[PDB]
C-alpha cells in the first residue's frame, strides 16, 4: 500500500451525438440514453421498474400485437423495428440510462 | 416529395455534434467574427465596389451636367 494509491475521479457526462453514416449495412443500429446515477443510488429500482414497463422486444418474440409494453406493440404490428432493448448501465457516481434497437433506414423516426 | 431516407447514398462518414445546452451561441463572436468579414469583404470587393462606382460616377457627372447646362453666358 502507502503513496501510489489513487482513487476514482468522476466523468462528466456531456450529452451530444456520434453518427456513423454507412449506408453499405442494411439495418441501423442506434442507442441513446441519458445520464444515469451511479451503482450507489436508490433510485436505479425505480429506473428498473420504468424500463421493464418498456420493456424489449425483438422479431422472434411470440405475441406482437397484443405484448403489454406499448412500444413493443406498436413496433411489432407496425413493423418499426427489427429488435430493441432499454438499458440501465451502472459505473462509480454516473451511468447511460436508456434504450437501442436496430431497423430498416425508414423506420429511425417513427421508432425513436 | 424527397423525404429523409431517400435522398441520397452516403458511406463512411462520422459526425460528431454537441448538444445546444451545452456550447456557446456567440464563440469567439468579436475574436474569430470580425477577420472573417474582413476577409469576405477582401474576397468579393473586386467584383461588387467597381460597377457601383462605375454609376456613383456616372450619377454625379450625369447631375452636374444637367444642372450646369440650364444656364448660360453669351448668344
Amino acid at each position: 500500500d502507502e503513496d501510489a494509491v489513487p482513487t476514482l475521479s468522476p466523468c462528466r457526462f456531456t450529452g451530444s451525438q456520434i453518427c456513423h453514416r454507412e449506408d453499405g449495412l442494411p439495418l441501423a443500429h442506434v442507442a441513446i440514453a441519458v445520464e444515469g446515477p451511479g451503482w450507489a443510488h436508490p433510485d436505479n429500482v425505480a429506473l428498473q421498474v420504468a424500463n421493464a414497463i418498456i420493456g424489449h422486444y425483438d422479431c422472434t418474440y411470440g405475441g406482437g400485437a397484443h405484448l403489454s409494453s406499448p412500444l413493443a406493440s406498436i413496433a411489432a404490428t407496425n413493423k418499426l423495428c427489427q429488435s430493441f432493448q432499454t438499458f440501465n448501465i451502472c459505473y462509480a457516481d454516473t451511468g447511460l440510462l436508456g434504450a437501442h434497437f436496430v431497423c430498416d433506414h425508414m423506420s429511425i423516426d417513427d421508432m425513436m | 416529395g424527397r423525404q429523409f431516407g431517400h435522398l441520397t447514398r452516403v458511406r463512411h462518414v462520422i459526425t460528431y455534434s454537441l448538444s445546444p445546452f451545452e456550447q456557446r451561441a456567440f464563440p469567439h463572436y468579436f475574436s474569430k467574427g470580425i477577420p472573417n468579414v474582413l476577409r469576405r469583404t477582401r474576397a468579393c470587393i473586386l467584383r461588387v465596389a467597381p460597377p457601383f462606382v462605375a454609376f456613383y460616377l456616372v450619377y454625379t457627372w450625369g447631375t452636374q451636367e444637367f444642372e450646369k447646362s440650364k444656364r448660360k453666358n453669351p448668344a
